[PDB]
């Protein structure tokens, strides 16, 4: 694996969005990795619909938290739309699939990284954008606004965002609050202190589509 | 695992009071009541684009309300906002996500 992966860089990452008011991280955080496998497959670059997830996943809770595992698990049984088609409202409605026509696109499943295991996690980042958690309740990390992030931060993990590349000591992070974030909307948060956990409880769990 | 759920309840710190005290008035205003007693008892705490405080304050006699206040990014630099509250609420009712 290279020293240094930046799935932007190979065109596969979209925008960096804003979740608002609902807790809907683990919609965003699995429409990346949706965004990243296509492209990857298919030469294309689209933007698939989180206000589809967050209304149409039942293992989830809307606005009050969800899984990124069964966001994916969704997509694999049934199909994604695109975001144009099923825009960002912020707030959990009804689930409106079957009255936008068919999926835009369909994966083929979902596999789950062996956690606490940074090696295993850069593997899969350097094959395509990763779900991963971190814990992002701190001051800091929300104080946050560049260079490689070390904490302080604990590893009650509460926040779903994407691995969209690493280098040597960091790993890159997409993060769903604006750009006005951190590093346009980007963390670069460190790795290689041999903490198991990972910064941020960054290693504890991890999930990517399988498509093709 | 479970992404985005509120914390578990904890009892209010002096911060509480001052985000409750902060959104007293706008409460006061959309409910059509004054509120003499103004009391931070419980919080919860969701993290999204900012953070949403779940608050237990009590109000009354034996009579509380629940309120949900939105505030914002650091750099965003917005005033706290009371994007919702319950009313009629009791001592030992469970301060839950709305």
């Amino acid at each position: 694996i290279p020293e240094y992966v930046d799935w932007r860089q190979k065109g596969a990452v979209t925008p960096v969005k804003n979740q608002g008011s609902c807790g809907s991280c683990w919609a965003f955080s699995a429409v990346v990795t949706i965004e990243g496998i296509i492209k990857i497959r298919t030469g294309n670059l689209n933007q698939y619909s989180e206000q589809e997830l967050l209304d149409c996943d039942r293992r989830s809770y809307g606005c009050n938290g969800g899984y990124p595992w069964s966001a994916l698990q969704l997509v694999a049984q049934y199909g994604i739309h695109y975001r144009n088609t099923y825009p960002y409202e912020g707030v959990q409605r009804y689930c409106r699939s079957r009255e936008k026509g068919p999926y835009a696109a369909k994966t083929d499943g979902v596999r789950q990284v062996q956690p606490y295991n940074q090696g295993a996690l850069l593997y899969s980042i350097a094959n395509q954008p990763v779900s991963v958690v971190l814990q992002a309740a701190g001051k800091d990390f929300q104080l946050y606004r560049g260079g490689i992030f070390v904490g302080p931060c604990g590893n009650k993990v509460d926040h779903a965002v994407a691995a969209v590349g690493y280098g040597p000591n960091y790993i890159l992070i997409k993060n769903s609050w604006g750009t006005g974030w951190g590093e346009n909307g980007y963390i670069r948060i460190k790795r290689g202190t041999g903490n198991s956990y990972g910064v941020c409880g960054l290693y504890t769990s991890s999930f990517y589509p399988v498509k093709n | 695992m479970m992404s985005g759920a509120p914390s578990a309840t904890q009892p209010a710190t002096a911060e509480t009071q001052h985000i409750a005290d902060q959104v007293r008035s706008q409460l006061e205003e959309k409910y059509n009541k004054k509120f003499p007693v103004f009391k931070a008892v419980s919080f919860k705490s969701q993290v999204v684009a900012g953070t949403n405080y779940f608050i237990k304050v009590h109000v009354g006699d034996e009579d509380f309300v629940h309120l949900r206040v939105f505030q914002s990014l650091p750099h965003e630099n917005k005033p706290l906002t009371l994007s919702n509250y319950q009313t009629n609420k009791a001592k030992h009712d469970e301060l839950t996500y709305f």
